[PDB]
């Protein structure tokens, strides 16, 4: 059931996204971010990105509305 | 006893014959219920008002007719009128159908009761009337039979139109029950087949009950043939409870048929199978059914399969009911809330009648479940269990009292949640506080018609008019001392300890 | 009169079958999808669409 | 020609309902369409169908009913409606090939130069696959027979497109499935391996009982492949190649041994971790 | 006025070759059949016709269509060849007439006979019986030389509409003029 | 196991509300209230929460 | 009506812009139905490419209420 | 061979039949026999629903059966 | 590692039990995307 | 009155080919119409759908050929598909799924032509292998609502198990109409068909994999590991060194050695065994 | 006259009309009669449009023959 | 020997095979018995389904066991 579920939470990545820079980390499942609008942001994030990929500056895509790490 | 009567008439035996069929005891139960009559009608009033015109409307004039079962006490319904005459359509129906529960075992010179309150006080049609009517005339004999049986069968005959016969059917079906008479078996049949879709549920149900418990080789198989090849859904979520019936206590022998029903691809017959298997096995506690019985619940792909799965269980174990709470507690938390709706009415029908601590501490925390409808299932169960209780009796019951008029005041709350508390104000106060459910009979043994009554109650998810079936449950607890004419004596007794532990629960209508 | 403009822009890179990066001219970039038929084969890194 | 043909489920769909609805026109025991499609680099790709009425006279060949007329006429009105797609072959529902589909695929080859014929059994009564595919040739002889004309056959799969295995997985709510890693192995590589080379060899075997006077030896060509199959099949397990498949055993299995010993440190690393914080955090709470 | 479905079956044998009639059996018929199914659509609009050829094997050319036309410019560039097969022919047009569009619509067939039939007579019995229970009606022409079918023909029409039926027919003819000049427009209205 | 995959349920309904900004206070005023300039605009004076 | 109903669009307050380009058009190689666009292909005159006061820049699939002729960057 | 129908008013009505015919058949016999339109009537018999295009002996009624018309109602 | 995952690691203990979330919450949501919808 | 119960099925053929349409007009709302009956007041059915010929220009779309409609309807028929319309469908790309505008006008106008008419909206950009996402609504009443009516009946739960989102709701489905319950219903034959749509041949399951090649792989992983146990090493000796959580936080960027470790076991095992299992069995059932 | 005119969904309405009628009028009574608007239902007779401009004599309309009526599908 | 086969009515048949008897053999003599059509049933011992290629003494089928005959009662 868990995998059943596991991938249910990939409609968020949808196709029409905003491509942001990322900050850092406040405490996991939260962060900062910096959207290429020029506005920084304190946002939540998905569970299931994996965490070791995240490095200072790499460039992450988020929500378009919520904006919210996917 | 129908055998035993024949060895016996082949004087006092005549009269003995009166015992021998209940003509008495019934005649005494209603004198008990109708002299002792004690109820505040002020929680009416209060629920009355805060309608907000919905779908709760229904929930009063059902819920009013359990308090005042047995005692033919109409005066809630002769006045203010003009408000109940707002109920239109289906509902209709259902308001004309209890009055037969407050005019239980009234049993003589009925029929002019109801004339009173015609099928036709207007000749005008409304044919959910009539067939309300039908369905009163059913539950005032609910296991009598008698001369009743060869009124209603010809009343069926000559039915204009199919809510007519839902009505007839499911009265017929009712009084009728386990006699096995084969015409009206006949008679049924050919209603059922001719595949009208709200009568074939109607006759589908009811044929189980004139056949309860005699296991018969040929019904069971021109049942479960037409609901193997019909395409109306109705059809099939009648008949799904209309075959477990058949079987009843029959302990091994049902289990050929057991494993046709659970292999079956369709959903619905799946179902039935897990009923079966409850009616089967009642109060056994039999491991072997449990083993099994469970496992569906854990991996079955289709949810009502896992609901009813799960909410037999309050069948099996009622003979032992230290045990539910031990088994039942881990699996309330599980995801999908069907499974926490089943395990919240397991969990109240194991231990029905007791003030049993354990199941209301679990029950307790489910009330603020998110979705709406474990809130209903957890109000109903709540309200079960601690029938009759006073607060000496148990601690922990005025809370709940007033949790039900804060939830039912509440303006801004979903009706499916705000029905069940309604619901539950009547359960609490049933038949003026005097009466009680239980599975089991004074000497030990298991008693028949309440556990037909619990059971076709709990499908009350799927059509409302079903729910004035509980009223099958409500056994009287009184003593009466007889003299040997069978006079009452105007004798005394008297209780040992201090009354604060007996005493009604002390109205408090302050206007 | 039932007709409508349409946003200018740069694409910059194709990250899969149907997932480009575009910039548009006037700020924020963007992850958008293509069009079946348009011949994927002719948006090269660097063309006006 | 053709090296490989690839079907999508639509079709498998489409073919099943036809079978299902024809009780309401006839009695008969087969049905019979087209198959919509395009191809390239010799790669088949067979995309959607429409089902034309045919008729046959079960108790003999040569008697049966098929409308061009009708078949030119939905050509037409489909082509109106997706450019994409041009008539490829045909398909039919029997569980095993008829006399007289030669004679049909002779007339409907005047729609298409290169005509494929797809069976696709639509009650299976084993585990196995549910399409075949078939293209048509001529056969010298070396008996000095007539030149016969005659099926030959092509390996076939089903394949899939992301805007459908959607819909497919969102309907596969049946059974279980996916049993994951070395669950699933020897399930689909060993056991329902060893259950189908069983029924072929089974059926070997009642073939040739026929050839004790039931039937003429159909050809010495077919007793010259069987004696291939048993002169092929390998050596007696029993020289030198035994020394040869203990070296690999060996090696197979000693990394294992690596492995599963990295697989027990860590279970008694993370027990120390649940040990301390548990005793601590008690005397620390009392 | 009733509607109809009729399916005719030309003959294109070897013996259509020869020249009893003026021109050459094959214009002999064409014309006939050019009458007969103007006849059948102006006789009311939306009856429909098609064509079956008789060779060593039977072959469809037009299914059932409301327009003539379509079989005119079809039954040119048939070609005589080959020996005739009468009970295939009326069997495979007995299918095709089933596939009718509209239900509603009974069923005749038309046959032009041109040659000697190799047929067992207890064959044409059982069809013919086979036939009469499916209420197809046949409707012959012995439009070519009248001996050798002049009986097996008679007998079998008989069993079929026999038992007082009446509705169906055998009509024939000596070389002479147009078959439909003199002969077609003689009968009744048309078979 | 059973609580981890509630909370995996819930995650796609929670996660779509909308973030919060980052700004650099100057300064502190009285009665609880702040001076608060953000990244890209003007100054805003504004209150606090209750923790 | 018709003249009414082109009149009662034009609400006076316009945005103001320049025009950046004219472009010649030409259909694609292929086609389509049941879901083909009026836009892509099915378009063969003038086109323009717009640039508006408040920094956006539009293309344009159907120049609208003025002859192409007329115009110049 | 002998067959009885039962329409909604209960009227009952008889028919030789065989056993190879077809429904269509006698969808019509009841046309011509009560004036019904033949594809207004449906035919039950138990759950079963009986489609046109084959025949009775694939369904093996036997002799006497007693089978259902049921009227599948048009808008309007 | 049979031995090792069964044995000790028993401290799962009941000396703190399984939690929950807050109950005022929803119904604070609940209200203001009815006033949302309002709107 | 129309009960709060009352179904729609849709029978698995009419969803695939209502995806494999949607996702091809992508940014365009395409249409089309939809063949089904009634079987009850509890009830409707809808067994198949077919596309028309329709043009667009972003903003709309309708389709040009009236005959073609009728004349493709007629021709079924003939192959005993004689079932008619009951209602029509069109996509929303990424929007999430209501009716507006117009879209209620070209469907009040069914309803006076044949009541119980049914309005499909299905959106394939969202939709992901678990889940489609359809709806289904049928208009309210032309109001003389004031009076407070509700629209439906109610006699069961059967018809409040589930939540409308915030999006329709911003778009207004109670207040204009209501939504009623999909529900699907397998028969047989077609359910026995689509577990065999995986089932992959007898031929592969005998076949080893190369004896080198593998060899190989083998090397890769286990060289691989040692980098892994260095680092794990060293994991093991800092820990607790630092308050608990801020182990996590400081370990975003660079990886945990424990997993990667991990996962290398799963990869060992599983071939080596899978491997050698099929050579021993192999080396009996031939000769 | 009366003319016979039906519907993709199975409904049929007759229409009584004299020849000079145009097809105007007919789509004004069919308004009349159910509600459609008039602009958004087309015709079809004969496997050919119907357009305005014309007498029902024109298109040589007979007695008791059938149209087809089949609706505007617009979204968006 | 004799062996047990129970339907779900109650009823129940007796049987005579031998302990070679492969699954095929008793699904045709039930046949030959009942009539039923071979393909529409299952047979269920152990809780298990049988497979038809199998023997009985595969499955350890003792003296007087009784198995459950499953069917679909009407086929269709």
């Amino acid at each position: 059931e868990f995998l059943h579920a596991q991938e249910e939470v990939k409609r968020i990545q949808s196709i029409p996204l905003v491509i942001g820079q990322f900050l850092e980390a406040v405490d996991q499942n939260t962060a900062i971010v910096g959207s290429t609008t020029g506005s920084n942001y304190y946002v939540r994030i998905l569970s299931t990105i994996d965490r070791e990929l995240l490095k200072p500056n790499a460039s992450v895509a988020l929500h378009k509305h919520s904006n919210a790490l996917v | 006893l129908s055998s035993v009567i024949q060895n016996l008439r082949t004087d006092q035996t005549l009269k003995m014959i009166k015992i021998l069929s209940g003509e008495m005891a019934i005649e005494l139960h209603l004198q008990f219920l109708i002299r002792n009559n004690n109820t505040d009608l002020m929680i009416l009033k209060n629920t009355k008002d805060a309608v907000r015109n919905s779908v709760c409307h229904t929930a009063t004039v059902i819920a009013n007719s359990f308090m005042h079962c047995g005692t033919t006490s109409d005066q809630f319904l002769r006045d203010n009128l003009e408000w109940l005459a707002r109920a239109t359509n289906w509902a209709k129906f259902t308001a004309t159908a209890s009055l037969g529960v407050i005019h239980k075992g009234h049993e003589k010179e009925a029929l002019q009761l109801m004339a009173t309150y015609l099928p036709k006080d207007t000749s005008p049609g409304s044919a959910y009337q009539e067939g309300g009517g039908l369905y009163a005339l059913g539950l005032i004999h609910a296991n009598h039979g008698g001369d009743i049986i060869d009124y209603l069968l010809n009343q069926l005959k000559n039915a204009s139109n199919d809510i007519v016969r839902h009505g007839g059917s499911l009265g017929l079906g009712l009084a009728a029950m386990g006699t096995a008479r084969q015409d009206v078996y006949d008679l049924l049949k050919t209603n059922l087949y001719q595949d009208d879709a709200v009568t074939g549920e109607a006759a589908g149900l009811a044929l189980g009950l004139v056949m309860l418990g005699s296991k018969n080789a040929q019904a069971i198989e021109d049942m479960v043939g037409y609901a193997q090849e019909t395409q109306h859904e109705k059809i099939l979520r009648g008949l799904a409870v209309g075959i477990a019936l058949v079987m009843y206590g029959r302990m091994e022998e049902a289990d050929a048929l057991i494993e046709s029903l659970c292999r079956d691809k369709d959903p619905i017959l799946r179902r039935s199978g897990m009923y079966t298997v409850a009616m089967a096995y009642c109060g056994s506690g039999n491991n072997k059914a449990i083993r099994r019985l469970l496992h569906v619940a854990v991996s079955d792909v289709n949810d009502d399969v896992r609901r009813a799965a799960v909410e037999s269980l309050g069948f099996i174990l009622f003979r032992t009911p230290e045990q539910c709470p031990s088994v039942v507690s881990l699996l309330s938390e599980s995801y999908n809330p069907h499974v926490r709706y089943g395990a919240a009415m397991a969990l109240g029908i194991c231990c029905a009648g007791t003030g049993n601590k354990e199941a209301i501490n679990l029950l307790e925390p489910m009330t603020n479940d998110p979705v709406n409808y474990v809130r209903q299932g957890a109000l109903i169960a709540s309200a079960l269990i601690m029938i009759q209780q006073t607060e000496i009796t148990c601690p922990k019951v005025n809370q709940f009292r007033q949790l039900y008029s804060k939830v039912i005041n509440d303006k801004h709350d979903d009706v499916m949640a705000k029905f069940g508390a309604i619901l539950a104000q009547g359960i609490l106060d049933a038949g003026g506080h005097n009466v009680t459910i239980s599975l089991q009979s004074r000497t030990g043994h298991t008693h028949m018609p309440s556990v037909v009554g619990v059971l076709v109650f709990t499908q009350f998810w799927f059509w409302f008019p079903l729910s004035h079936f509980l009223s099958l449950a409500y056994t009287p607890t009184c003593v009466i001392g007889l003299n040997k004419d069978l006079k009452m004596p105007k004798v005394q007794y008297k209780s040992n300890c201090k009354p604060s532990t007996f005493a009604y629960p002390a109205p408090l209508e302050v206007p | 009169l039932q007709s409508v403009g349409q946003i200018v822009g740069e694409v910059l890179k194709q990250l899969t079958e149907e997932k480009f990066i575009v910039k548009a001219t006037n700020g924020p970039r963007y992850v958008v999808g293509c069009r079946r038929q348009l011949d994927k084969s002719k948006l090269k890194p660097g063309t006006r669409v | 020609a053709v090296q490989k043909v690839v079907v999508h489920p639509l079709v498998l769909l489409s073919v099943v309902d036809h079978f299902n609805r024809i009780g309401k026109v006839g009695n008969q025991k087969r049905v019979v369409g087209v198959l919509l499609g395009s191809w390239q680099k010799k790669v088949l790709d067979v995309s959607n169908s429409f089902a034309v009425p045919f008729d046959e006279d079960d108790k003999d060949d040569s008697v049966w009913f098929l409308d061009h007329d009708y078949l030119e006429n939905m050509y037409g009105m489909f082509k109106k409606v997706n450019a994409r797609e041009r008539i490829v072959g045909w398909y039919h529902t029997g569980p095993k090939l008829h006399k007289n589909d030669i004679a049909i695929n002779e007339l409907m080859k005047r729609y298409c130069p290169n005509s494929v014929l797809v069976i696709i059994d639509v009650k299976p009564k084993d585990l196995g696959l549910p399409t075949e595919a078939y293209i048509s040739v001529e056969e010298v002889h070396d008996d000095g027979t007539p030149t016969s004309k005659t099926f030959e056959h092509v390996t076939s799969e089903i394949g899939a497109e992301e805007a459908e295995e959607v819909g497919v997985e969102h309907l596969l709510r049946d059974i279980k499935d996916t049993t994951v890693g070395t669950l699933s192995q020897r399930i689909t590589n060993q056991v329902h391996g060893l259950k189908g080379l069983n029924s072929k060899l089974l059926d070997i075997r009642s073939y040739l009982e026929k050839v004790a006077t039931g039937k003429l030896p159909i050809n010495h060509q077919i007793i010259y492949q069987l004696q291939d199959v048993f002169n092929l099949l390998p050596d007696v397990s029993l020289q030198e190649f035994v020394k040869a498949f203990y070296l690999k055993t060996n090696d197979q299995m000693v990394v294992v041994y690596l492995a599963s010993l990295i697989r027990s440190v860590v279970a008694l690393h993370n027990l120390i971790n649940n040990k301390i914080a548990n005793r601590d955090a008690e005397k620390k709470e009392g | 006025m009733v509607l109809e479905s009729t399916m005719v079956c030309v003959d294109n044998s070897e013996y259509m070759r020869n020249g009893d009639f003026l021109p050459t059996r094959l214009q002999a018929q064409q014309d006939a059949v050019n009458i007969v199914c103007h006849s059948k659509t102006r006789s009311n609009p939306e009856n429909n016709v098609g064509l079956i050829t008789l060779a060593n094997d039977c072959e469809v050319l037009t299914t059932l269509t409301p327009d003539t036309g379509r079989i005119l410019s079809k039954l040119h560039t048939v070609q005589p060849k080959g020996k005739i097969t009468f009970c295939t022919g009326i069997r495979v047009a007995h299918l095709a007439l089933k596939h009718r569009q509209g239900k509603n619509h009974k069923m005749r067939i038309i046959a032009f006979v041109g040659s000697p039939v190799e047929d067992n007579e207890k064959d044409l019995v059982k069809l013919a019986k086979r036939l009469k229970k499916e209420k197809v009606n046949v409707d012959i022409i012995n439009f070519g030389e009248e001996e050798v079918n002049t009986e097996k023909l008679t007998a079998f029409v008989n069993t079929l509409n026999g038992k007082d039926g009446t509705g169906s027919h055998l009509v024939t003819v000596p070389p002479g003029p147009s078959l439909a000049d003199a002969l077609i427009s003689s009968p009744i209205l048309a078979g | 196991l059973n609580a981890k995959v509630r909370l995996l349920r819930e995650e796609l309904q929670l996660l779509q509300e909308q973030g919060s900004y980052v700004g650099e206070v100057v300064r502190a005023m009285d009665k609880k209230k702040v001076l608060v300039k953000v990244h890209p605009e003007g100054k805003f004076v504004v209150d606090v929460d209750k923790n | 009506e018709n003249s009414e109903k082109i009149k009662v669009n034009k609400t006076l307050p316009y945005l103001v812009s320049n025009v950046i380009e004219l472009l010649d058009v030409d259909p694609n190689d292929q086609e389509e139905d049941g879901a083909n666009i009026d836009l892509d292909s099915q378009r063969k005159g003038k086109c323009a490419v717009i640039k508006t006061s408040t920094r956006q820049t539009y293309f344009l699939p159907v120049i609208g209420l003025v002859d192409a002729e007329k115009l110049k960057p | 061979m002998q067959i009885f129908v039962k329409t909604l008013t209960g009227k009952t009505i008889t028919l030789e039949v065989e056993p190879s015919d077809t429904i269509e058949n006698v969808k019509a016999k009841i046309q011509d026999k009560e004036g019904i339109p033949p594809d207004q009537q449906r035919l039950i018999f138990a759950g079963k629903q009986l489609e046109d295009g084959r025949t009775l002996s694939d369904y093996n009624i036997q002799r006497e059966s007693t089978l259902h018309l049921v009227l599948r109602l048009r808008g309007g | 590692h049979n031995m090792s995952v069964k044995a000790m690691r028993f401290p799962p203990k009941s000396y703190n039990k399984d939690l929950e979330s807050a109950e005022e919450r929803r119904e604070r949501e609940q209200q203001d995307l009815e006033f949302a919808k309002e709107m | 009155a129309v009960d709060t119960a009352e179904q729609v099925y849709i029978s698995s053929l009419a969803l695939l080919k209502m995806l494999k349409h949607g996702r091809a007009g992508v940014p365009m709302e395409v249409m089309g119409l939809m063949l089904g009956e009634f079987v009850d007041d509890y009830t409707v059915r809808v067994i198949d759908v077919f596309a028309m010929p329709q043009s667009g220009t972003g903003v709309s779309v309708e389709a040009v050929d009236p005959v073609f409609q009728a004349k493709m309807l007629d021709m079924l028929k003939q192959t005993g598909r004689p079932e008619m319309v009951v209602g029509w469908y069109h996509s929303h790309p990424g929007f999430g799924c209501w009716l507006s505008g117009v879209d209620i006008n070209t469907q009040q106008s069914f309803e006076a032509l044949s009541e119980r008419a049914v309005a499909v909206v299905v959106d394939p950009i969202q939709s992901v292998k678990g889940k489609v996402v359809i709806d289904a609504f049928r208009l309210i009443n032309a109001n003389m609502m004031v009076l407070g009516h509700e629209p439906r009946q109610t006699t069961s739960n059967l018809g409040h198990l589930n939540k409308p989102s915030i999006q329709a709701l911003i778009h207004g489905l109670n207040r204009h109409y209501y939504s009623i319950t999909i529900n699907y219903r397998k028969n047989e034959l077609e359910q026995k068909m689509l577990l065999n749509l995986h089932k992959k041949s007898w031929m592969e399951g005998l076949t080893l994999q190369d004896y080198s090649e593998h060899c190989k792989h083998n090397e890769s992983v286990v060289k691989e590991m040692l980098e892994l146990a260095k680092n794990y090493n060293k994991a093991v000796e800092e820990e607790d060194k630092m308050t608990p959580e801020q182990l996590a936080i400081k370990n975003v960027g660079k990886q945990d050695p424990k997993r990667h470790l991990e996962e290398h076991v799963d990869v060992l095992m599983t071939s080596n065994i899978v491997q050698c299992l099929a050579a021993m069995l192999d080396t009996v059932v031939f000769k």
